[PDB]
């Protein structure tokens, strides 16, 4: 079709690095925080759940 | 990608943004 802006950005020496944590790992961290705060309350942040 | 030179001198290189079917001028594909 037409040349994209991403190709013009990359082709002139400007790259974009990917983040270290993917969206699935952020979702797993959020799931762990929800499971802790539902099952245990505030006790999982002060030590053992 | 190397560890410290006091430990070892083995080197692993990463070509960023391209697949390794065009890099020549243990192969692993990464995002
Ligand atoms: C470039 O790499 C992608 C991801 O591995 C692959 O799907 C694609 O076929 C490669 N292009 C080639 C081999 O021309």
């Amino acid at each position: 079709a037409a040349r994209d802006l991403i190709c013009a950005q990359k082709f002139n020496g400007l790259t974009v690095l990917p983040p270290l944590l993917t969206d699935e790992m952020i979702a797993q961290y959020t799931s762990a925080l929800l499971a802790g705060t539902i099952t245990s309350g505030w006790t999982f942040g002060a030590g053992a759940a | 990608i190397t560890p410290g030179t006091n430990t070892s001198n083995q080197v692993a290189v990463l070509y960023q943004g391209v697949n390794c079917t065009e890099v020549p001028v243990n192969v692993f594909q990464t995002r």
